């Protein structure tokens, strides 16, 4: 099953028989049969980043042809392969938040505000650490357009006791409670906004 | 002399085999003179790509520099902080044998 | 290279417009997110600069 | 390249005109939409800058 | 004459062998003329890589310098302190035979 994430990447999920630990995969071009990449991966998921899409295609795509087979490490063995050639689960019918801002406050809290469609009040928010850019804390859904992130920065995440974190990486996107599909979304990155006076 | 020319013709044949296939008859990689040329060609391709990227990167960076000059208080793009710069200078120091 | 030349030709005029009259909204291509992505690409490709 | 030379020849004169007299209407080629398209094309072609 | 040409043909054989393979017949490495060319090729590859890195490093450092110029009091990234500069200068003096 193909899934186009909010960050415009594409990810797939495989059911695990629990009897095998390794798998083999093959990724191909769409118009031609040229093979973009191949190898062995030890996890049941593969993420095809937007940089690879831009390297292969001049633009990001909604199409893919993927073949995966389960592989044994002790003896080189390749079983039957499952092929998926259709479009990914997409999710483009929903729009995306237009403008996003992050502002520091004299209290020390950070206020994230975005403008969304009146009809769609379901949103998904993702936050990442500035040190590693992969910690992906604080991931949930919020119906409220404005978010107050309070003082979670000082506690249990950063060793700083009172300084907090000036830099933020935030990303919000429309969410569907039933299907789970997620729009492209918008991001903010930088020092945020220092408060007046 | 005929036996010696027998020995030389095989070397000529393999040296000209190297122009189509990577492996060399019995099944070994080509490793002399030609291998260095192929390595140079690969490095030239990568350098082409890197320069092509760097041009557009500079095109964006100059505009951001002008924006910062006009209006102070703009937040760095998170790549201009002290940590990323420190990593960059550490890499430059390490690769070039301490500057 | 053929693309980059014309792109620079346009960006210079936008910079002139910005420096003449402040308050112009950036074209969304000069925001912080795109610059951060470009810088991460430069750092990753060239082995951390 | 032959086209780009003359294009630059015109663009420099327009830039001087804008510098001397403010309030000149841009020719719709220097608005935010076209520039945004140009920058996203640059980002897409060169693998994210 | 035939005996001496027999002697010369072996050298032609090894000169042609030097292209595809590194080892020279009996098992000794190629060491003259060709070896220097291969060393030049390796050095050219490394220089390509170093220049490619240096361009992006300059791209970042210019932005940091602009940031420092606009707003004073910025802490240096620890790569511009006196110790690293002193090490770099000592390396320059030592490598180039005291400048």
């Amino acid at each position: 099953q193909g899934r186009k994430l909010a960050t415009r990447d594409i990810k797939m999920t495989w059911d695990n028989r629990a009897g095998i630990t390794h798998w083999k995969y093959a990724n191909r071009h769409v118009t031609t049969g040229a093979e973009i990449s191949s190898g062995i991966l030890t996890s049941p998921e593969y993420v095809f980043t937007l940089n690879d899409q831009q390297n292969a295609y001049n633009g990001d795509t909604l199409n893919m042809s993927f073949s995966v087979s389960e592989y044994a490490a002790d003896s080189g063995a390749v079983g039957a392969s499952s092929s998926f050639v259709g479009v990914v689960q997409n999710g483009s019918y929903m729009q995306t938040p237009t403008q996003l801002k992050a502002a520091k406050q004299l209290n020390g809290d950070i206020i994230f505000t975005w403008v969304g469609r009146p009809s769609w009040q379901h949103f998904w928010v993702v936050n990442t650490s500035v040190n590693d850019s992969k910690t992906v804390i604080f991931s949930k859904e919020w119906s409220s357009e404005s978010l107050t992130w309070t003082v979670a920065e000082q506690n249990e995440f950063y060793g700083l006791e009172e300084g907090g974190a000036t830099h933020v990486i935030f990303m919000v996107s429309e969410y569907d409670p039933s299907n789970g599909l997620v729009s492209i979304g918008a991001q903010v990155t930088g020092q945020a906004e220092q408060p007046s006076n | 002399l005929t036996t010696e020319q027998i020995n030389m013709t095989k070397e000529q044949k393999e040296a000209q085999r190297a122009q189509t296939s990577d492996t060399r008859t019995d099944g070994t990689r080509v490793a002399g003179s030609v291998g260095k040329q192929k390595e140079l060609y690969d490095q030239q391709i990568t350098s082409y790509k890197r320069d092509a990227e760097v041009k557009a990167a500079k095109l964006f960076t100059d505009a951001w520099v002008t924006q910062k000059t006009i209006d102070e208080g703009l937040s760095p793009p998170n790549g201009f902080t002290n940590s990323s710069l420190d990593s960059i200078l550490t890499a430059l120091k390490n690769n070039n044998a301490l500057g």
